[PDB]
């Protein structure tokens, strides 16, 4: 297996390098390609046997080998950068690829998350099932907590909440979810969802007995 | 120039993975294909790589698994992995084996390129859970933040539906500006739930399209964005 750092970072305009470690057998004999994945689709080939790269990918991307270590280099970075960088060479006729590496992009602008809390529709409670859907968007750094709340007391169970995850804006977004029966949604006062962000919280609250 | 992979995205364990890399665009006969793979949140492997002529490389790890053919007429390159784990389960991708002659050096291969035009040849891929979970359909509700804003926000609620994954579309895929899908949560069920959000600054018709495959349904679901006329 080819040896990757987890991760790296840096900043928006700096430059970057990536390092891929084999052996004399693969790397030191034999071409290195590497290749992006952003965490919204799938591979995508950036330079291919050494420095070459294909159509359409940047001038900014370029490799290098110096024995048995390849390197990717990224000139000055970019939003859009923010991916999973993969290295991968051959042995002989085996090909064998690397550990992986994901790229953090610092220094963009922070950003409170918009919170919506959803409350069950009317067709849902018709099926005696009642789910609040409580979504985050447009929030940067892409790390927040969820709690949950009725009548001003934290729930622990049945609430489900997706990690962080890169959005068209390129900043982040989540969503969380209480499923609960229809009795249990008409039994309460109120229920919040309440996002914190940096040491700041965004509460929205949503009330059955009103709605 | 496009290749497609397809196949079942849910196999149950000890059973065969076969999927199908169909090749638009492109003639299999002076086309190495190979197969790679990722697993949820972890390094790509390799699985192996069928020659123009016909022959064949695989990984060492899983040969004994593992069985690639192609059919030059129908465009079409097989994958079967058999006695399937969860440890199969993965995001499994075609991609071309484009080699060429380095002057110096001599020949070598990229994955995911094509030989002369140095074009990029990946498939898309497809995501195949291995589990004996059965398919459960998506049951579509419509979400709407009522309960006077500048800014309606509305959306689709895609609860409770196996295997992953879905793909939601709004207006016939018209209407993309201010959308979001959020990925899927898992929940206590053992069932997949992910909600869909338009953010509008109306005077439109909004309709959700979801779809998913694996139980070949298919719902368009209208979301009314109105709210103190149908509450009142």
């Amino acid at each position: 297996v080819l040896t990757q750092p987890p991760s790296v970072s840096g900043s928006l305009g700096q430059r970057v390098s990536i390092t891929c470690s084999g052996s004399s057998s693969n790397i030191g004999r034999w071409g290195v390609n590497w290749y992006q994945q952003v965490p919204g689709s799938g591979l995508r080939t950036i330079i291919y046997y050494e420095s070459s790269r294909p159509s359409g990918v940047p001038d900014r991307f370029s490799g290098s080998k110096s024995g048995n270590t390849a390197t990717l280099t990224i000139s000055s970075l970019q939003a859009e950068d923010e991916a999973d960088y993969f290295c991968a060479t051959g042995d002989y006729n085996i090909a064998v690829f690397g550990s992986g590496t994901t790229l953090i992009v610092m220094g963009q602008p922070k950003s409170p998350p918009s919170v919506t809390l959803f409350p069950p529709s009317t067709e849902e409670l018709n099926g005696n099932k009642a789910t609040l859907v409580c979504l985050i968007s447009d929030f940067y750094p892409g790390s927040v907590t969820v709690v949950w709340k009725a009548d001003g007391s934290t729930i622990t169970r049945n609430v489900e909440t997706t990690r962080a995850s890169k959005q068209s804006n390129s900043k982040y977004a989540a969503s969380s979810y209480l499923s609960l029966t229809s009795s249990d949604w008409k039994s309460k006062g109120s229920y919040s969802c309440e996002v914190t962000h940096e040491g700041s919280t965004v509460t929205k609250t949503v009330k059955p007995s009103e709605c | 120039v496009q290749l497609q992979e397809s196949g079942p995205s849910l196999v149950k364990p000890s059973q065969t993975l076969s999927l199908t890399c169909t090749v638009s665009g492109l003639s299999l006969s002076d086309h190495n294909v190979g197969w790679i793979r990722q697993a949820p949140g972890k390094a790509l492997e390799w699985l192996g790589v069928i020659y123009k002529e016909g022959d064949k490389d695989y990984n060492p790890a899983l040969k004994s698994r593992l069985s690639i053919t192609k059919d030059n007429s129908k465009s079409q390159v097989s994958l079967s992995l058999s006695s399937v784990t969860t440890e199969d389960t993965a995001t499994y991708y075609c991609a071309t084996l484009g080699c060429y002659f380095v002057e110096g050096v001599g020949y070598d291969c990229t994955y995911g390129l094509q030989h002369t035009t140095f074009h990029d040849a990946w498939g898309q891929g497809l995501l195949v859970t291995v589990s004996s979970a059965s398919t459960t359909a998506p049951k579509v509700y419509p979400l709407s933040s009522c309960c006077s804003s500048s800014t309606v926000t509305l959306g689709c609620l895609v609860s409770s539906y196996m295997p992953e994954p879905v793909t939601v579309t709004w207006n016939s895929g018209a209407l993309k500006s201010g959308v979001h899908t959020f990925p899927a949560v898992l929940q206590s069920s053992g069932l997949y739930s992910l909600s869909s959000m338009v953010t509008v600054p109306g005077t439109q018709t909004f309709t959700c399209n979801v779809a998913h495959p694996a139980s070949s349904t298919k719902v368009d679901k209208a979301v009314d964005p109105r709210c103190g006329k149908h509450h009142h």
